[PDB]
């Protein structure tokens, strides 16, 4: 069927450009009109840009007015967004999509949208982050039901795997989302329900995975 | 630019309910109205357009009815798979999205359970102070945290994290990172977190000692 | 209350002539597939002096 | 200034069609509705149709709804009015007309009018006209004044011309107007008035043309 | 004038493939655009695919998109329709069509048919008929005329030609169209209208003939 | 500048072929597409055929096609018009004509013309003129001005010369267009006015000269 | 087929007038329209391209104007070199040709002078009678010539040619040419052409006797 | 932002021709309806024409049908005005100017002026001005103040500069708009005050000049 | 078509005031009106539309009010900047505007400086004898100069003009030009202007005899 | 023919920052745009085809952008390397160049010292007068310079010339050359050029005598 596939989104500082491209299969591109469409969390869906089919007319968002740039290429069966001038709200997910076909005078949008591109706007630099861990304790048992976690603080950016015990344990895994910072540094917490009686004796370690700095860290959790 | 605004913001549904969402706009679009339904982690799909059309392949349960600015989408008989977030959208004057309603699945009420952990050596010799409150598998979401440090509560210095549906039971978790310098921690005594919750009769308050 | 639900019909049959005169975003951004696909009799018969 | 050519009139018989042009002139035609009027001698003038500027609305008269179809190229700058299944009382003079200029909440009608195209619907023949003296003698005269003519029967379709003495004789002529018979064939009748004491040495000759069968008949009027 | 004709349809196999082609000739095949267009007794006529005069877009009908590409090679002045993965609904006469000469801005459809190429898509294999005698008696008797055939039974694919007495007689006979059966092998009858009277005197055989197969049969009819 | 000079034209009897050349100097010829464009008194100017700089794409217009053939030589700059069956309404003066410099998107038409060439299609054989005097008189006098002249009659083809007095009378001559008679032979009339006092006196003489006959005709005219 | 019609078709106009020429198409041709000066006995020069484009070398006092079915070409200030007979062209879809206008030279009226000719005993001799009707140097070009044959006025058996202006006082001059058999025409007596034209206060007859 | 920029204005004798231009850049000038409106002392401000973002319908003022053309060229961007039959009430400042985006059903004005270009209709020939000393006197003094000046008479055609000492005296000094009069010729008059004490010793010139006809001229204004 | 009318058509106002100018139609025109200021030498920028939409960047202070025939713009404190000439234009069918109301500078009543000039003998030489009144530095504009030669009263051979506001002050400065033949002017013997102004208790003459 | 206009015609800019350069086509040119390179004395380097690819090796901080008419070339980070002259050029219709916009290193205002050289007696004998005014270490480049001879401004006999930007400093050199024949400059005495220039306050004059 209708296949769109994003590429090109990455981590970029402020006020330099970045080019996203979107490469179209599944149906005649170069019959169709495209947008490209943004989503964050902090404003939700936003449109970005249309380009008609033959690229004679295309419109921005006021938001984006004098700083994007949409092509295609039909040649290629590509469409193209080129971005000048990032500020950092323009954090979001990019997705490029499809104008659905219609009658000659009725409005239009679109139907089918692509996979998505995330786009990071931040002056962060690359860091690994630092592995904390969150000590169960008499204040942290409730029952026969204890809470242990590892706590994974000032990492940039996106994103960091965590597991437990090699992936042995899952059961009661709860891995938040993480959090922006003001500093700009993100951090999030991963934490685990464990029988209380098995404290002192079960080895529990955090697993921390960070691709694009290639971190690896086995943080090893102890009661105190 | 046209303003549109979806009510409710979330709503907890079961299956088998029929499930009524409203979408307005500030001026009259005709009928130039789309919506999409967008699972998380994945892409939005197209419903329904000229606010009444049925998408090829989209199964009948799903309908539009609405008219200038006033615009509403039932599902006459909810099913598992149509759990997600639905956003209208206007297309009469370029196009503007609404906030997206996201369906929640609705289950019984469950208290939290509460746990606190105090900031690690590791991270005070490293010159900050993580204090993290959880509240574990609780029903609905809506629930109140403040921080008291020595009955002190804390402003501007916590930052709070809420993971999704659980699969197997359909409760939340969340945590809250409240974060301080080392001097600021160690200028007191006693962290708490307080937790007010409609399944709890009264607040439930977690505390420890610096040092103990 | 029960006002006339039809036209005039001697209403304005004319132009406004103030009515929008800009391009419609919304409009047909797709191909129309039954559109002119023959050659073009009238075009360009020379030889592009930027060609390969 | 504004101009309209009505094309497209004659004679038809019943029960056939017959589509008639209005070529427009002098303004933006496509701006503008416009009106098909016709008049006959029985029923005056008589509004037929209206069409809006971009053809969405059309009006007819009860007489001729669902027979009639008014329609227009805005890209010929031509007005069309399509005649199915034509009756005998339709025969008739059919103008275009323009809708006038006024405001938005007021009731429109029509202030230019174009020349005008015949349509006559009659199942009569294509015939030559039969010209008869009409002699004048002692029956035909009061003082020094006396009567003469030429009588144009049973002709079909009209026009017919007819002149006296190859046109040399204008002054006191009197060609009346055709009349339809029940036969369906029109008649007239031309009559000059001549000095009495002239007759029988005047050689009085009435000259009829029918160009639809390019008949010619010079017919000379003798006295008894 | 223009000619148009097809070519390479006949019978093949559900989920084969089979390739038509169209030769153009009387006008310049180059400078205009195509279409193929379908007709079954089920669906009447449909359209299958339409191609640009230099082969830049193709649209297709939903019922065929993925399986049919149509293609042109200008220089052999040929249109091609590649059919894949072909169902039993496909089974239709297929017609080549050459697009009208019209204005810039005004939509298009064709004016010339190709003269047709039947396509039958089955699983069935060649088989020759079964000829069966339509005996009469008296209870096939009308006053003086009596009725008396040939039952063409069980064959595939189409078509096959009937004659009486070697092409002798032709007066009064009816040879019906085929009917396709559930069986997926034609049958069909042929009727002929004799005098009571000549009975068991002249001598009626049909003769049944089949090229696919090679297939010719003289069955003789005797009454009972 | 821009030159083109045509060639080939003459007379032609109904029905049978000619051959029209143009050469061309003074720019690139192979870069540019080419028309062939004819005049005649009857339909005025008249598009005729046109062929691209590469011969790969010709166009006729309806008159035209299926009997005459556009084709080039980019080797030798030559333009080339076969026309074949040619008919009497053939006959006109052709030009061929260079097609104008534009942007890639424009439509296109001719800037630069060439000479021109005449063809004749006509089954009428070469004949020479019959010149009868138009001898002045009493009846052909006012005042002291009188008209003579030479009537040059049933000639074919075209041109002929005339001149008066071997040359020595030029002032007031007038020497008609050739008109073409139902017969197909050309006649004209030359005439020049002269003082009434010189006749009888002084010598007239014209001076036809017909170089496709070789025909030489002195023919005094005298007073009656 | 796209049909172009220019008006008026004769134009008589005087050196430093302005002139206004207008060419009509059936059908929409967008701005697709070439004009074309043509001079006798000479091959047609490009004047202006897409309605109002200005070819290079033109003079400036040449203009165009007009868009989708009308056209005008207007000339400022007339010379001498600018008259000819201009064509409009339409190159939307193919190539059609107006009918042409042809710029005549104002003057003021001037009657004709006519004669008339008699067959010649030679021509007479060989079977045919040709008798010639002359007006010389008259303007404008419009008149009529009816022949009449014993006062029988004749139809279908007479032909006429008309020279161009004169290059020195831009008058015409038209000949008039019946032709009639031997028979024909001795089986008659009085041969007459009339004339009528703008600047003869009565219609002029010359007339002649067979034989005579 | 958005600018536009007129161009081709000038000094037209009445009954010529003029073209106007406007260049239109910082938005996309395809997508937008234009128009043309004047300034003109004597009647204020006045439309004169409305296009339609593609041309199709073309609106004007009923003081200027059929003499104004309006045109636009989106491939350039450029929108264009042929004035003809000019009168001498165009005189005029012309502006082009692009209509705001708006909704459907709202009727529709300009938001963005562009920067404006003087037409002048007149016949008066180009002449450079006439400069004669406004001398002060104990008529022009009060206490120590008194005024002096220069009359810049029978110019044609606007603008003229005047400057004092080279410049150097610019307090109190007043130049006068200029009037048109009844010769077709502008005149104006620029004055200056100065202390009383000054006269006789401090030198005054007034240093008029004209670029259209490259006068300059230096008057030097005494007391009497 | 549709006429328009502004006033007042002259407001004298300073920073600070309430400003309300009223524009009135022939008919009704609904709301379609949009108001639209022009600095002098300068392009006219848009204000408002529908009579009551605030165009983007314009400052809050500008309202409009009104529906109907009569419609209403007021600034609720004039600033510098907004000194300048405000247009009102109905848009409703077709396009037409308001002949325009100037927003003038209030100041003290300032009386005028005449002056009186004769013409130079280098123009009496030329033909012709330009004498020029002078009004500098007053205030309000309304003043009244009638010339009178030999104690005649002229009309119809005087030419006004006016200077714009002075920056510094605030005051109008206006020349009179009246424009007599040389062998005029030398039939006279005394030329004078007289000006009136509100601030003036009573007339004021300046007067030279030809020659002196 | 194609026009082509670049924007700005000089910019003065500093390393590190971002540079954007415009250049604009007087008809639709599709994207058939080039950006070529040239640094003072040496040949032009290829930068950028299809208005927005980038040639093989060349570094990623150039970019273009741009269809239609308007295009722009963009620097992310300006190198040392990067200052040269850029190019634009059409290739949809035969080819056309913009006129160039030099990359000018941005610095510190710093006046002009200014000398000026009279005549040598040896040219005084050879026939001619040269006079020299040199404007010494200044930046920006703009500067005007009168020669006044006995303080009568000169016009049309003077030429200037201009160094590139120094290599050490970033400055600018102009020499000014005042040339007249032998006679006309025996007949004055006082010999100034005048230059003004951003970074002075006042106009600075050097003047000599002849002979002194």
């Amino acid at each position: 069927q209708v296949q769109l596939v994003e590429s090109g989104g990455g981590v970029v500082q402020p006020g330099r450009s970045l080019r996203l491209s979107c490469a179209a299969s599944g149906f005649t591109f170069s019959n169709f009109g495209m947008h490209w469409i943004r989503q964050s969390p902090g404003k939700g869906l936003e449109w970005v840009a249309i380009i008609w089919y033959d690229g004679s007319n295309t419109y921005y968002a006021d938001s984006v007015k004098g700083r994007f740039t949409i092509s295609r290429d039909n040649s290629k069966n590509t469409l193209y967004l080129q971005m000048n001038s990032l500020r950092a709200e323009d954090t979001a997910v990019y997705y490029c999509a499809k104008v659905w076909f219609g009658e000659s005078e009725d409005n239009y949008s679109v139907d089918v949208w692509g996979q998505g591109t995330t786009v990071t706007v931040s002056s962060a630099s690359t860091k690994g982050p630092s592995v904390f861990p969150l000590a169960p304790s008499s204040k942290s048992t409730s029952g026969g039901t204890a809470a242990l976690g590892c706590l994974v603080k000032d990492y940039f950016p996106e994103p960091v795997t965590v597991s437990w015990n090699s992936g042995a344990l899952t059961s009661g895994v709860h891995t938040f989302p993480a959090v922006l910072q003001s500093s700009g540094l993100y951090s999030l917490s991963s934490v685990v329900t464990v029988p209380s009686s098995s404290l002192g004796t079960q080895t529990y370690i955090c697993n921390v995975n960070h691709k694009p700095s290639n971190t690896k860290v086995d943080k090893k959790v102890e009661p105190k | 630019d046209i303003q549109m605004t979806q009510s409710p913001s979330t709503l907890s549904t079961s299956v088998g309910d029929r499930v009524t969402i409203t979408c307005r706009a500030s001026q009259s679009i005709s009928n130039w109205l789309a919506w999409y339904q967008q699972k998380p982690g994945k892409a939005p799909k197209l419903l329904i357009y000229k606010a009444s059309t049925l998408e090829s392949g989209v199964p009948s349960r799903f309908s539009g009815s609405g008219s200038g600015t006033e615009f509403t989408l039932t599902i006459s008989s909810l099913q598992p798979d149509d759990f997600a977030t639905y956003y209208c959208q206007q297309y009469s004057s370029y196009w503007t999205f609404g906030q997206g309603t996201k369906l929640e699945i609705k289950r019984t009420v469950a208290a939290p359970s509460v746990f606190i952990f105090p900031p690690s050596d590791e991270q005070l010799k490293s010159g900050t102070a993580s204090v993290v409150c959880l509240l574990n598998n609780f029903y609905p979401r809506e629930a109140k945290v403040q921080w008291k440090v020595d009955n002190a509560l804390q402003s501007g210095n916590s930052q709070e994290s809420v993971t999704e549906q659980d699969s197997k039971d359909s409760t939340y978790s969340l945590s809250s990172t409240l974060t301080l310098s080392k001097a600021d921690y160690e200028k007191h005594k006693v962290y708490a977190c307080e937790v007010t919750h409609q399944g709890l009769s009264s607040p439930v308050t977690k505390s420890f000692n610096r040092g103990e | 209350p029960n006002a006339n639900p039809n036209a005039n019909p001697n209403a304005n049959p004319n132009a406004n002539p103030n009515a929008n005169p800009n391009a419609n975003p919304n409009a047909n951004p797709n191909a129309n597939p039954n559109a002119n696909p023959n050659a073009n009799p009238n075009a360009n018969p020379n030889a592009n002096p930027n060609a390969n």
